[PDB]
């Protein structure tokens, strides 16, 4: 059951072409289907939950959360504009706030209690 | 020296088709036709576009009781003329036969279909084996299918196209400007032109499909205001309603052959431009069989 | 019929309305021996069939399919050729050994010249046809210095000596005219041997072998141009090689009266000229003003733009300038 | 090996591709006639007997060579030899392969003598019904018919045997076989030995656990409706009838249903009636809609062969209801099914029945959904037309008439078309002119190039029919109106329009109506136009006044023919060839 | 010579449905471009211009005898501001050429300089302007490599047997040739190509030009290949020197080109000896 | 206004000058008793979903992908 979070870069440098004729914008959403048609040869791929994150603010930032089915994932990955700053550090810290957001409820970081692999 | 011409072209509204000698002398006169036409080729404004057949004759003819009898309505069709169907050679000979016969008044364009290894797994290479007890017929029209046109434009507005467009492809200069006379390859300008689809996407995209690319809403904005196009026709995808406006009415898919392999049982669709260019959808469900 | 309908009836040789016959042969007998040999027998009778007009079968009949095919009728017929020789042999031994030098000196020339690009077992025909085009090249001093023996030799299923003399002489010429791009002296060779083969069609002047006349008119008014040893650009051609600059001027004055010579050869002369006049000789200087003025006046008269040469020419104009 | 031609290049062939191979197949004549027929035989035919790894698609072309031999083999005495190879490829596991196998075999039959055809088919045909594989079995069922109207007695008997004890075999494919083969072989058997042998057994294989034997068991049973006496007829097939139409299977069900015209037919009136009332009204009272639909189907057929005594009174008490019910059913397929000959029984029933009982479902049929219903029931308007007369049908069906008229479906509205001859008949011009002419016109203008044409042909119709200055007052200011169309379509059918009426028109009228709007038109943009224009003329050309004809058709015709267009340059030199 | 009521109307056209679904774009195509000059004019002021851009390139001054010199730093400047003027100088802007598969993969920009070629005629005279001082020609490389490689997809494109049913495509590729021989971008034995392009099939034509640009790859156009001879004050191109100048491999496929079509072509001979 | 979905018929303030007359017409015959084909992509050619609604008929008796397997 992991989690593959795709921190899409969609600042406006994305729109920058390539010899291929495509933004790079294009070509990492590319990169994103490649990534899961790899990851789908493998059997256990099958149990994997995906999450995307832009480059937008903070309430529009995340697109695709938990509770959010593969469909909607790949809707919301088609419709990326690069319009944005390159906020890589508030956005990260967006990412990995979604990521850490049911940590503490389920009580997974034994705090005070040693680590536990 | 066309009684002969008219003579097929009424044996093959019959659904009876041609014996290889005939199918050579016609190839060879639609060759000789298809040459001095450009990749791009103009067409006047009466005229009615429609989209795939894929060799289903007798929609075919429904589509002629619907649109009229050529030369009297100007035709004009969009590829697939082959495979996903039990009559391909019928519906290819005589779309040939009324090119040669009225080269004005009908427009073939080439399809993605339209390729010597589609050809060959998708059963037009079958029928064609059973149907003449050998390739000869098979060759001939594959040979045929170098020399069909890319692409059209009616009136300078309406682009007329099998597919979608290509990331390298942003001008109608550089459609004019290809060698055409070759087989589909893998990649590249005329495969993306042939195998492209219109997707609701941002930007670029790979296709679903082995082939060509997927293009949002914002790239045929930008190819219809560079090149001066109102719409860019299409009909390389399926369509229950038999049309489908796109991306702000700048791309409608028309697909004209009702059902698609007797199974889908989707409707077809057919546009009509008059001689001001008010187009007109003339839906029609496939015609009833034995 | 077909290949294996063909083995046991001998009937559709004289019947049939022959290369595909051959080339079916000759694929069957490709495939990895009575039936070998019937096949062979029956692809040489079909091929005697057509007289050996060897333009058809080497236009339509592949390289490596001839090549096999011209291997085994020497191998059937008889057996270093050059060492070889002995003309006064039998006649069938002898139009073997003609033809199939004269099949490698006309593949040569033929694999020398280019041919429309490959748009689309195919690459095994390829490879082979590279291998035999090497082994070709490899052997063609010898074959063609068998060629031009045979040739001199005059002491003749046989046919008239004059037809063959002149069909292998054109070849000669042919293979020489190929070689001697990079040699002015096998171009000299060409010329005599191409004046030969004129000669002797003069001499016989026969209707019925089978010679290019265009190509034979072609390769003689190349090589008069190459080698002289008439018409004003032939003229200026041999004046330009000389240096006889002033009649250049007045056959170009003939020239603009008449408007005769192509506009891209007097571009292309002015252009050399401008050339020499720019490395060497004080003194070209007015030949080149007088032979631009007559390039600009020809462009005046057919409406075109006036040449930047001439601009910069009628800077500091004087009183002869004008 | 390779001296000898025959196995070595066959074997070779074989090597090869498989095209090469169907190649090499049709081959097959020529090494015959080449090597000698005694050669031919002793050698190859062994060689065709076995070592076969080709089931994809050589085997159907090698069967049909085999039946092709028609002197290559010699004559009877050396097919029998040409026999057992076909017998071993009779036992291929494809099917397709062992129908073609069984055709070259009963072509061969054919080909064979008396004597030759007994002694050397009978036992092959022993033989296969004998053999292991139960595909011998299934092959051997087709051979059975061909051998009994040439042999003896008491090989006739033990033929007849022996397929009886070939029906009791474990394998239903074998009993398939044998049940659809049996049409034929009972057809040509002799009707004491049909009964004896094949009824009992056959009853029994109609009574088999086998949903799919019961189906073909019930096409033998339509097939022998006809050869037996009327007493032993009914006494063998109606318990075996019954059963079959009250079977559980509904396939079972459905198949007596589709093949029950031709079973009423062969067995009598009365006893049709008597005991097959319950049975078809039953069938048509099912819980699936196959049966439904096709028992439907069959309603017509299975009412107008009836006797005519008593044929209104049955059809009123039984059937009639089940028709009411069948109507409303939800499923759309069996009501489209119905709808086809509901009103077919119209003159059978009679005037004040129709009006009555038949009237209503036509009317509710007409006001369907599904546009299949509504195609069907309009299809046979005339019928009903003729036997209740104009009036109580403009009473009653006009609005609905006119209602289906303006349907989404073209093919519906020109169903509709079709009738405006038939009701102009029947109908007074006033009345016409005041209800449906302006609608006749709409059809004009309709997207659907087949609705125009149609409605072009009814106008020629209507102005042969209704007189001629009634066209000029009613029809020909709208083909003006239309002639001013910025549509070019419009314009083409006007031009069609001109083409039709310039007929029966009248010469003065054509000419000094039709030229004026004609030739204006010669001048539009599109070439299409022109062209229509260019054939138009060559139409209408022989039919109008001669000095008109050379003044105004001449010229704009020489205008025509260096018009740039190609087309309206061949149109235009036809045109003046035909006018000369 | 370069190149370049409603609404009361409608209810007069309006029977009582619309049949049509609607207009595609904006209605009806304009009735499209027109022009019409006399072509003697055109000529006589193209003549003014560039005799004006001779009088400013040429160097004052000086002796009683001996045609001026044009500038090679004017030229340079002509050529600089021709190549900013067409293309937008945006890749591939090293002189260098580089590989055909390069030519493919920048077809959009080629097409771009072809139809701006075609459009304007006055680019070719400016062009051979640049050509007449030999050092600055080099610096037009990427107008030259763009209009050679439309030429080529031209030629690659083209279907008739005969070259001159491409009018303009093979007047253009002449006069291509000639400009680049001019300003000693080839050796006269590459540099005489045009006078034979009006006889060739489209895949000949189209050969030559690809050894054009195969000799171009193995010497190039860098102005340091070009010898300043102060004998005279002038910049010369020493092919000699060069190695291979003659060009071995492409007077080998010239050759082949000329022996294939030898009846036609057999008086042409002579234009490219050594 | 995007995704506004001009309801045409219902507002005459979305008719465009451009088009006034042709869609009075058709609004006044659809008034009479006499946006659609403008489905997403997706939903262009999911011919499962359309023979689903649709009545069933009656009972039964090198590139990848080029619809309709
Ligand atoms: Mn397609
Ligand atoms: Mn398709």
């Amino acid at each position: 059951m992991p989690i593959l979070l795709f921190l899409i870069d969609t600042s406006a440098s994305m729109n920058q072409r390539s010899h291929l004729g495509t933004t790079y914008l294009d070509t990492a959403k590319g990169a994103v289907e490649t990534f899961m048609k790899l990851r789908a040869r493998d059997p256990a791929s099958r149990g994997d939950r995906y999450m995307l994150v832009t480059f937008e603010e903070p309430p529009y930032a995340i697109k695709a959360g938990w509770k959010e089915n593969h469909a909607t994932f790949m809707n919301e990955l088609k419709n990326l504009q690069a319009e944005g700053l390159t906020t890589l550090g508030q956005s990260l810290r967006t990412a990995f706030d979604l990521l850490n957001l049911n940590r503490l409820v389920t009580g997974i970081d034994n705090y005070g209690q040693g680590r536990n692999p | 020296f066309t009684k002969e011409l008219d003579q097929w072209i009424e044996q093959l509204n019959e659904c009876k088709q041609l014996s290889e000698s005939q199918v050579k002398s016609l190839c060879e006169k639609a060759k000789e036709i298809l040459t001095k036409e450009s990749n791009v080729q103009e067409v006047r404004c009466p005229v009615t576009v429609c989209g795939d057949v894929h060799g289903q004759f007798h929609d075919l003819m429904e589509l002629f009781r619907i649109g009229g009898k050529s030369p009297d309505t100007n035709y004009l069709f969009m590829g697939d003329y082959v495979n996903r169907g039990y009559y391909s050679v019928e519906t290819v000979t005589l779309l040939v036969a009324l090119k040669v016969r009225y080269r004005e008044r009908i427009t073939i364009l080439r399809g993605n279909h339209e390729s010597r290894q589609i050809t060959q797994v998708y059963g037009f290479y079958d029928e064609c084996l059973r149907k003449y007890g050998n390739a000869n017929v098979w060759k001939y029209f594959t040979d045929l299918f170098d020399y069909l046109p890319l692409t059209a434009l009616v009136d300078g507005q309406i682009f007329c196209l099998h597919g979608g467009l290509s990331p390298s492809i942003d001008t109608l200069d550089h459609i004019r400007a290809l060698d055409r006379l070759q087989e589909v390859p893998h990649e590249g300008p005329m495969c993306d032109l042939l195998w492209s689809d219109p997707d609701d996407r941002g930007g670029w995209g790979i296709s679903p499909r082995g082939a060509g690319y997927t293009f949002g809403q914002d790239i045929s904005e930008t190819f219809n205001h560079a090149n001066g196009l109102t719409l860019v026709s299409r009909a390389h995808q399926l369509v229950m309603e038999g049309y489908n406006w796109c991306h702000d009415r700048n791309v409608v898919t028309i697909f004209s052959a009702p059902n698609y392999c007797y199974r889908c049982g989707n409707q077809a669709a057919i546009m009509e431009l008059d001689d001001t260019l008010k187009y007109s959808f003339l839906q029609f469900d496939p015609a009833p069989r034995r | 019929t077909c290949w294996f309908e063909f083995l046991l009836e001998e009937s559709l040789l004289e019947k049939h309305l022959p290369v595909q016959l051959i080339v079916q042969f000759l694929e069957q007998a490709s495939k990895p021996n009575k039936r070998n040999r019937i096949l062979k027998l029956l692809a040489l009778k079909v091929a005697a069939h057509l007289k050996w007009d060897l333009d058809i079968l080497e236009k339509s009949l592949s390289v490596p399919v001839l090549n096999m095919l011209l291997n085994e009728l020497l191998c059937i017929s008889k057996v270093k050729h050059v060492d070889m020789d002995l003309a006064t042999l039998p006649p069938t031994t002898a139009m073997a050994v003609l033809l199939y030098n004269r099949w490698a000196i006309r593949t040569i020339v033929q694999s020398s010249f280019p041919v429309k690009q490959a748009k689309p077992q195919m690459q095994q025909e390829k490879e082979l046809t590279e291998n035999i085009l090497k082994v070709l090249k490899e052997q063609a001093a010898d074959s063609i210095l068998v060629l031009e023996a045979a040739l001199k030799l005059n002491k003749d299923l046989k046919v008239k000596t004059e037809e063959m003399q002149c069909q292998v002489c054109y070849d000669l010429g042919a293979a020489y005219f190929q070689q001697g791009s990079t040699n002015s002296a096998v171009y000299e060779n060409a010329r005599e041997k191409f004046f030969r083969t004129k000669e002797l069609i003069a001499e016989i002047g026969s209707l019925s072998c089978t010679i290019d006349e265009k190509r034979l008119a072609g390769y003689c008014q190349a090589c008069d141009v190459l080698v002289p040893s008439l018409t004003p650009y032939s003229q200026v051609h041999i004046c330009l090689r000389s240096g006889n600059y002033q009649e250049v001027i007045q056959i170009f004055i003939e020239d603009n009266l008449t408007l005769s010579l192509p506009v891209q050869f007097r571009q292309s002369v002015l252009r050399e000229l401008f050339k020499k006049a720019q490395q060497g000789n004080e003194a070209l200087d007015e030949i080149c003003f007088k032979v631009c003025a007559c390039n600009t006046v020809r462009d005046i008269l057919e409406g075109r733009t006036i040449s930047v040469q001439f601009n910069q020419l009628f800077l500091r104009p004087n009183k002869e300038k004008i | 090996d390779s001296l000898y031609p025959i196995a070595v290049l066959i074997d070779e062939l074989r090597n090869e591709d498989v095209q090469l191979r169907l190649n090499s197949i049709k081959k097959l004549s020529t090494i015959a006639l080449a090597l000698g027929v005694e050669r031919t035989r002793s050698e190859l035919l062994p060689f065709l007997t076995d070592t076969i790894y080709d089931e994809d698609e050589v085997l159907l072309a090698l069967a049909e060579q085999l039946g092709t031999f028609t002197t290559l083999v010699g004559g009877p005495e050396y097919v029998h030899c040409l026999l057992p190879p076909l017998e071993s490829l009779a036992t291929v596991e494809e099917t397709v392969v062992r129908d073609k196998a069984v055709e070259s075999l009963r072509a061969i039959s054919h080909e064979h003598s008396p004597s030759d055809l007994e002694a050397h088919f009978v036992p092959l045909v022993k033989r296969l019904a004998g053999g292991d594989w139960f595909t011998s079995r299934t092959s051997a069922c087709g051979l059975f018919s061909v051998c009994y109207p040439r042999v003896s007695s008491a090989v006739k008997a033990e033929l007849r045997q022996y397929f009886r004890n070939l029906c009791s075999d474990d394998t239903p494919m074998v009993r398939r076989a044998a049940a659809s083969k049996l049409g034929e072989f009972a057809k040509v058997l002799e009707l004491d030995n049909v009964k004896s042998e094949i009824i009992p057994m056959f009853s029994n294989l109609a009574s088999d656990e086998q949903d799919s034997v019961r189906l073909l068991a019930v096409e033998a049973c339509v097939n022998i409706a006809q050869l037996l006496p009327q007493e032993d007829l009914e006494a063998l097939v109606m318990p075996t009838l019954r059963q079959a139409a009250e079977d559980k299977s509904w396939r079972v069900r459905y198949m007596v249903a589709d093949k029950f015209t031709e079973l009423q037919k062969a067995v009598g009136p009365e006893i049709t009636k008597t005991d097959l009332v319950p049975a078809f009204q039953n069938l048509m009272k099912d819980c699936e809609a196959e049966v439904r639909a096709a028992a439907s189907h069959k309603v017509k057929e299975f009412c107008e062969n009836l006797s005519a005594d008593c044929r209104e009174n049955v059809i009123m008490s039984q059937i009639l209801p089940c028709i009411k019910e069948l109507v409303s059913d939800a499923n759309q397929h069996v009501k489209s099914a119905l709808a086809s000959v509901i009103m077919g029984l119209s003159p059978i029933l009679g005037k004040d029945n129709t009006i009555e009982h038949l009237l209503p479902l036509f009317l509710a049929q007409l006001k369907d959904e599904c546009p299949e219903v509504r195609l069907n029931i309009i299809s046979n308007l005339d019928c009903v037309n003729e036997v209740i007369g104009i009036r109580q049908l403009s009473q009653s069906l006009l609005p609905a008439i006119v209602e289906l008229a303006e349907d989404a479906k073209w093919r519906v509205r020109l169903a509709i078309i079709e009738y405006m001859p038939l009701l102009a008949g029947q109908l007074g011009v006033e009345f016409f002119d005041e209800k449906l002419n302006s609608l006749c016109m709409a059809w004009l203008v309709d997207h659907v190039y087949a609705i125009r044409e149609a409605a072009t042909s009814n106008l020629k119709k209507l102005v042969e029919k209704f007189g001629k200055e009634w066209a000029h007052a009613t029809i020909i200011p709208k083909v003006l109106a239309m002639s001013g169309d910025p549509n070019y379509l419009h314009r083409m059918t006007t031009l069609f329009c001109i083409n039709v009426l310039s007929e029966v028109c009248g010469q003065d009228i054509t000419t000094k109506h039709m030229l004026p709007t004609v030739l204006r038109m010669a001048g539009d943009p599109v070439a299409n136009v022109r062209f229509n224009v260019a054939k138009s003329l060559q139409k209408i050309g022989p039919i109008l006044d001669n000095s008109t004809l050379q003044s105004e058709v001449k010229p704009i015709l020489e205008k025509l023919t260096q018009d740039q267009d190609v087309d309206v340059k061949y149109f235009a030199q036809e045109a003046l060839t035909v006018l000369s | 010579g370069g190149q370049v009521a409603s609404l009361l109307d409608t209810n007069r056209r309006h029977i009582w449905s619309v049949f049509h679904a609607g207009v595609i774009g904006r209605g009806l195509k304009p009735p499209k471009f027109v022009q019409s000059r006399n072509q003697q004019e055109v000529i006589y002021n193209t003549q003014s211009l560039l005799s004006l851009l001779v009088h400013c390139c040429s160097a004052p001054g000086g002796e009683c005898w001996g045609a001026p010199i044009l500038s090679p730093e004017a030229a340079k400047a002509v050529a600089v501001t021709l190549v900013e003027s067409v293309c937008p100088d945006a890749a591939g802007a090293e002189l260098a050429w580089p590989p055909e598969e390069h030519a493919r993969a920048t077809v959009e920009r080629d097409l771009r300089i072809g139809r701006r070629f075609r459009e304007q005629p006055l680019l070719f005279e400016l062009l051979k302007l640049v050509a007449a001082a030999p050092p600055a020609l080099c610096y037009c490389s990427v107008l030259l490599r763009g209009l050679l490689a439309a030429l080529l997809g031209h030629w690659e494109a083209s279907r008739h047997p005969d070259t001159t049913h491409s009018p303009w495509h093979l007047e253009a590729s002449c006069t291509l040739v000639a400009v680049m021989a001019e300003g000693s971008l080839l050796p006269p034995a590459l540099g005489n190509m045009h006078e034979v392009f009006s006889q060739l099939a489209p895949f000949e034509v189209r050969l030559l030009l690809l050894s054009v640009w195969g000799f171009l790859r193995e010497h190039g156009p860098l102005p340091q290949k070009f010898i300043f001879q102060s004998e005279r004050g002038r910049f010369i191109r020493d092919f000699s020197r060069e190695g291979g100048g003659e060009g071995g491999p492409h007077l080998a496929v010239l050759h082949s080109v000329l022996h294939r079509n030898i009846d036609r072509l057999g008086l042409f001979s002579g234009r490219f000896q050594a | 206004n995007k995704d506004l979905k001009p309801q045409t018929f219902r507002n005459a303030y979305d008719i465009p000058r451009r088009n006034l007359l042709d869609h009075l017409t058709r609004m006044r015959s659809n008034l009479l008793k006499s946006q659609v084909h403008s489905v997403p992509i997706a939903q262009m050619g999911n011919y499962q979903e359309y023979l689903k609604q649709v009545p069933s008929p009656l009972r039964e008796l090198g590139m990848m992908i080029d619809e309709a397997d």
